C-alpha cells in the first residue's frame, strides 16, 4: 500500500528538483521549512523525528535541498517529509507537508477490534512494520 | 387639580404623545464612534414619503430604547448612554430610494457572549415595520471587548488542520446521497468507498437525522466501522460529519455524546437547530475534543434577496463569535447561489485576523477578530473536478471542497470518484505553488487534461462533466464593482 | 415600636424645615424627589404607593414640600416617606430615602415560626396592623 | 559536519547565549499603548551595578515570554507579539536609585476571566528576581476588553442597597468579640443585641470559622434567630456576614449553601483562601442571591511596605473584577494602616466607574471599569463614634463603617453601643447635608456633643473614648503630594 499522509500523496512521488520548486514557493512566502523522519507510518504519530533544526534564516532553496540530501543518506529506511512552518500572528502552524521518501514495501496496517459495550467496537490501526522490529530496522 | 396632573411631565421631550424617532436623539449626524461600540449597517427602502433619517433614527430607537410614544419611565435610566445612534446614512449606488444607514449601539446593551440577546436586539422587530418598505442587515462591526465573551470556533482551521495531520492543499469531502432513504448499513459503505478513494471526510446530508429507514445509532457505528478501516487502509486520519441535529437539545446531546464515546473526530449540526442550541453545542465540542461542522440548513431564506433580509457575511460573524469549526460559504461556479466578489468576502470574515474596508468585497466595516479563531469555509454543491482550478483560484487554501454527485455520481464506482477529485487537486495545487497561470481558461483545463492521462477515473470525470456549469444571473450582488 | 427604616429614623421625626433641607440638599445635586405612601410596615415590602410621578423637571424644594403635604392630607393614616433618585450611570437608583410621616402608634411585629427540616426554622415576620384590617385602614 | 552544527542558527537574537533582555525585545521606549493591552507599573530598586532599564526588561521579559538564555523555539511562535513591553522607565521622587517601570503585555497573554492566570504573569516569578533588591507592584491597568471577561461584583453597591433597603447614609456593622472563643448560641446573643440597637450588619471575626468552642451551624441557625428577631423588632432587613472560609472547596459551598438555605443575606470569605476559591464563590454569589463580603486576611503581608510587594490598591482592582460586594479598604483614623491620600485612592478604585490620573491618590493610569458592579469598601478596626466626622469626611457614602469595640465595649451594653454609633452617624450626615462644615476640628466634635445631649449612650461613648487616637507615621505613603 501507499502510505497517503502529505499533500502530494495522490500524485508520484515527487523529484529533487519538483521538490526544490515547492521549497521555492514556501520560501518566497516567507515559511520555515524543517526535514523529518520516521518508520513508524501510524496516522496519530504526530512526531517524527527532527533532522537538525528548522531552516529560519535561509535565503537559498538548494540548502533546504542539501539537507534533504544528507537526512537520505544518514537515515534508516523509512519515510521523510519536508514542512512549512508559517510563524504568523492566526497562523503559527504547519501550511504545507508532504513526504519526499518513502520505503519500497509499505504492508501498512489492519483494523483491530474489540468489543465494547453492546455492539460498540474499541479500534487500534495496527501497523505491520511497527509490531515485527524496533526503529531503525522496519524497513 | 389632581395629583396625577399636578406632577405630569411638562418638557418638550418627555410630555406625553408621539414625536418622531429623529427628534428623541435615536439620531446624531456627528457622533463619533467608540471602539467599544456594536455598529450595524443596514439597507433601507423607506415607504413613500418617510424621511431618509427618520427611518434610519426610527430602527436604531425600536432597536434599542425607544417605543413609538414618550414614556416618563426613560428618566429612571441613564437614557443619554443607552439609546442607539443613527449616525450615518448615504445613499444607496444607483438609486434614489434605497439608503445605507449606520447605527451604533452602546456596548452594555448586549448580554455577554449571548448571540440570541445580539439578535434579540438587532433583527427582533424592525424588519416588520410599517414606516420602512424593505430592511437588510448588511453588515456589522463587533467591538473587540464583545467578541472576547465568546469562545469563537472550537477547534478551528489551525488546530483541525494538526488533528487531520494535513497542511498544503484544501481539503476534501463530499456528501452521502441520495440524500435520505439509505439504510445505516450502505451509509457505511459509501463513506468507506469515499474515504478509501481519497475523500478526507464524507458527510450526512443536512435532512439526515433519524428516520423509518435508517435509526441514527446505525449509521453512526456503521460510519465508524468504514472511517476506520479507511484509515487502516490509507494511514490517513479519517471522518465523517455524523449529523446530531434533533427536535430537542436532550437528543442533541445524546447523539454528540454517542459520537464522542465511538470515537468520531466531527460532527455537524443544522443552522435550523438555532443560535441557542448552536452556542450549546459549540461549547460542548470545545470541552469534548470535536469538530463542529455547520450545515447552513435555512439561510436562503432571507440571505437570498438584496432589498430585505440579513447578508450571510452577517451570519458569518455570528456563527464565528458561537464557535462552529466549519461552516457552508459558497462555490462559486455550483449550483447555489454565489457572486465571486461576496463569496470572497465571506470566506475574508471566516478565515482572517482582522478585516479592512473593502467595498467590492462586501466589507462594510473594518475590524479586529480578536484572537478568536478561524472558521473553516466550505465549499460545497454541484461542483465537479472539471472546475478545479477555478475554485483553488476563487477559495484559496483553508476550505474543505465537497463533491456529493461529483464523487457518487461517477460510473466506474465511488473510489473512483473520490480519485479523480483528489489528483484533480494535488495537481492543481502542486502548479499554481510552481508559478503556473492555472486559472487562465486555457491551462487550468490543460493542467487537468494532463492530470487525467496517468488517471484514468480523471479522464472519465473530465469526459462525464466538463460541459456542467450553472451559468445564471446573481440575486445577492455587491453595490460596488471590480 | 418605632419602625427604623429610612435612614435618618434614629433621629426624632423630622420638622418640615429639617425635611426641607434634606430634599435641598438632594435637589442640589441634581437629584428627583418623589413622595411615596404605606400602610404596610413590613421590610420586604419594596412598592410603597406612588404619590403621583417623581418630580423630575422640579427646580423648588417648596414644590416638593408642597406633594408632601398634599400626600399628607389625602393619605389615611400610616406612614409616608421621600425619595431622592440618581438617574446616573453608576447609580441608576435611589440614593435617599427618609420617613417623613409615622402613625401615632405602630404595633411592630411579630416573628412566626415554622418548623423545617432538622434544626431549621421557616421564619415569617408578620405585621400587626396589616394582618388585623385592610389597605387605608390599619391605624 | 553534523547535521546539529550546519542548522545552528547564527543570528544576533537566536543564536545560544545569554543577551541582556533589553536586546531580547522588552525594552521599547517609543511603544504605542494600544486600548487592548494589560499595564503595569512596577516599583524597581535594581541591585548596586544593574541598570534600571535592563532591570525594566527583565520583569518585562521573565513576566512574559523570557527566560535567562536564548531559545530558538521563540521562532514556532509569534514571538514580537507576546513579549511584553518596558516602555517607560523613571526616577522616583526622592528616592535616588528607586525606579517606575510601565510595562505593557499584549491581551491574548492572559486567560479570560482567570485572576489565576493574571497573577501567575504579573507577579509570579519577578520578585524573587536577584537582579532586582526590591519590587512592588503599584497598580495596573486592566483593559475594557479584559474586563467584559470578568464577572464583576455579584451584587455591587447598587443592588446591595435596593436588598437592604437603606440609602442616604453609610451602612453600619460590627464583628463579633472576643474574636474567638464564644459558643454558636452566646454568638447569636451579641448579634441579636448589636442589630436590635441599630447595626444593620455584624459579622463573624475572620478566623472564626468552625472550631471546638463553636462547630459552624451552631453559629448559623442561632445568628439566623437573632437576626429575624432583630428585623421582626425594627422593621429592618437585617443581617449578619456568616464566615464560610474554609479547608475545601466542598466545604466552603457547603457552608454557602446552609447560609443560603437558611435565609441568610450575606455571606463572607477571608482572603486566605486565595483567588480561585474567592472567583468560585463570587460566582456562586451571583447565582444564589447573596451578598459576599470580602475580608482581606493577609493583605498586609505584601501591602504595607513602599519598597516591595504589591500595592492593595491593585488588590482591590483583582477583587472588584472577581466580584466580591464588600472588601475592607481603610479606615484612615483606626487602629490599622492608612494614609488619607491611598485610603481614597483605594476608595475611588472600588466605587467609580472609571479612574482619571490622579497621582496624589496612587491612581496611575486612567482606566474604564467596563460597567462592571461597583464593590462596596469597609471601613473597620478600631474606629468609634466620636471619629464620625473623620469617617464621614475621608470615605464619603457607600461604606459600612464597623465598630467590633466600639460598639461591644459600651460599658451600657451592646444595644447601647450600637444606639451610639448609629446617632452619632445619622446626626452627622443630617449635619453635613444642612451646609454645616462638620470635618472641622471644632464643628465636628461639636455636632456629636449636641446629639449626645439628647442620647444617653451616645454622650457616654465619647466620655470613653474622646481621646483616644493612633497617630503613626504611615509606611505605606504618596510620592506626589496634593
Ligand atoms: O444537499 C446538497 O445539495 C448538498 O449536499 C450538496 O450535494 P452535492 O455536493 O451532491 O451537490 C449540500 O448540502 C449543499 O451544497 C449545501 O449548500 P450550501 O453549500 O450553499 O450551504
Ligand atoms: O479583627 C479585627 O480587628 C476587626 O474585626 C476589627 O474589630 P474592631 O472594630 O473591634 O477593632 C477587623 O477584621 C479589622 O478591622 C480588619 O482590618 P482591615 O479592615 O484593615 O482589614
Ligand atoms: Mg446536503
Ligand atoms: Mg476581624
Amino acid at each position: 500500500m501507499r502510505l497517503t499522509q502529505g499533500c502530494f500523496s495522490f500524485l508520484p512521488d515527487l523529484t529533487d528538483a519538483q521538490i526544490e520548486k515547492q521549497v521555492a514557493y514556501a520560501m518566497a512566502k516567507g515559511w520555515a521549512m524543517n526535514v523529518e523522519w520516521t518508520d513508524d507510518p501510524h496516522p496519530r504519530n504526530n512526531y517524527w523525528e527532527l533532522w537538525g533544526l528548522p531552516l529560519f534564516d535561509i535565503k537559498d532553496p538548494a540548502t533546504v535541498m542539501f539537507e534533504l540530501n544528507e537526512a537520505r543518506k544518514s537515515c534508516a529506511a523509512g519515510y521523510i517529509r519536508i514542512n512549512a512552518f508559517d510563524a504568523s500572528y492566526g497562523v503559527e502552524s504547519c501550511v504545507m507537508s508532504f513526504i519526499t521518501n518513502r520505503p519500497t514495501n509499505e504492508p501498512g496496517f489492519y483494523l483491530d477490534r474489540t468489543d465494547g459495550p453492546g455492539r460498540q467496537i474499541v479500534y487500534s490501526i495496527k501497523s505491520y512494520s511497527v509490531q515485527a522490529n524496533p526503529e531503525g530496522s522496519r524497513y | 387639580q389632581s395629583v396625577s396632573e399636578r406632577t405630569r411631565i411638562k418638557s418638550d421631550r418627555y410630555e406625553s404623545g408621539v414625536i418622531p424617532y429623529a427628534k428623541m436623539g435615536y439620531w446624531d449626524a456627528s457622533y463619533t464612534v467608540k471602539d467599544t461600540d456594536v455598529l450595524a449597517l443596514f439597507r433601507i427602502t423607506p415607504q413613500p414619503g418617510v424621511d431618509p433619517v427618520e427611518a434610519a433614527a426610527a430602527v436604531a430607537g425600536e432597536s434599542s430604547t425607544a417605543t413609538w410614544t414618550v414614556v416618563w419611565t426613560d428618566l429612571l435610566t441613564a437614557c443619554e448612554r443607552y439609546r442607539a445612534k443613527a449616525y450615518r446614512v448615504d445613499p444607496v449606488p444607483n438609486s434614489a430610494d434605497v439608503f445605507f444607514a449606520f447605527i451604533a449601539y452602546e456596548c452594555d446593551l448586549f448580554e455577554e457572549a449571548s448571540l440570541a440577546n445580539l439578535t434579540a436586539s438587532i433583527i427582533g422587530n424592525v424588519f416588520g415595520f410599517k414606516a420602512v418598505s424593505a430592511l437588510r442587515l448588511e453588515d456589522m462591526r463587533i467591538p473587540h471587548s464583545y467578541l472576547x465573551t465568546f469562545q469563537g470556533p472550537a477547534t478551528g482551521i489551525i488546530v483541525e488542520r494538526e488533528r487531520l495531520n494535513k497542511y498544503g492543499t484544501p481539503l476534501l469531502g463530499a456528501t452521502v446521497k441520495p440524500k435520505l432513504g439509505l439504510s445505516g448499513k450502505n451509509y457505511g459503505r459509501v463513506v468507506y468507498e469515499g474515504l478509501k478513494g481519497g475523500l478526507d471526510f464524507l458527510k450526512d446530508d443536512e435532512n439526515i437525522n433519524s428516520q423509518p429507514f435508517m435509526r441514527w445509532r446505525e449509521r453512526f457505528l456503521n460510519c465508524m466501522e468504514g472511517i476506520n478501516r479507511a484509515s487502516a487502509a490509507t494511514g490517513e486520519v479519517k471522518g465523517s460529519y455524523l449529523n446530531i441535529t434533533a427536535a430537542t437539545m436532550e437528543e442533541v446531546y445524546k447523539r454528540a455524546e454517542y459520537a464522542k464515546a465511538v470515537g468520531s473526530i466531527v460532527v455537524m449540526i443544522d443552522l435550523v437547530m438555532g443560535y441557542t442550541a448552536i452556542q450549546s453545542i459549540a461549547y460542548w465540542a470545545r470541552e469534548n475534543d470535536m469538530l463542529l461542522h455547520l450545515h447552513r440548513a435555512g439561510n436562503s431564506t432571507y440571505a437570498r434577496q438584496k432589498n430585505h433580509g440579513i447578508n450571510f457575511r452577517v451570519i458569518c460573524k455570528w456563527m464565528r463569535m458561537s464557535g462552529v469549526d466549519h461552516i457552508h460559504a459558497g462555490t462559486v461556479v455550483g449550483k447555489l447561489e454565489g457572486d465571486p466578489l461576496m463569496i470572497k468576502g465571506f470566506y475574508d470574515i471566516l478565515r482572517l485576523t482582522e478585516l479592512e474596508v473593502n467595498l467590492p468585497f462586501g466589507i462594510f466595516f473594518e475590524m479586529d477578530w480578536a484572537s478568536l479563531r478561524r472558521c473553516m469555509p466550505v465549499a460545497s454543491g454541484g461542483i465537479h473536478c472539471g472546475q478545479m482550478h477555478q475554485l483553488i483560484h476563487y477559495l484559496g487554501d483553508d476550505v474543505v471542497l465537497q463533491f456529493g454527485g461529483g464523487t457518487i455520481g461517477h460510473p466506474d464506482g465511488i473510489q473512483a470518484g473520490a480519485t479523480a477529485n483528489r489528483v484533480a487537486l494535488e495537481s492543481m495545487v502542486l502548479a499554481r505553488n510552481e508559478g503556473v497561470d492555472y486559472f487562465d481558461q486555457q491551462v487550468g483545463p490543460q493542467i487537468l487534461r494532463d492530470a487525467a492521462k496517468t488517471c484514468g477515473p480523471l479522464q472519465t470525470a473530465l469526459d462525464l462533466w466538463k460541459d456542467i456549469s450553472f451559468d445564471y444571473t446573481s440575486t445577492d450582488t455587491a453595490d460596488f464593482a471590480e
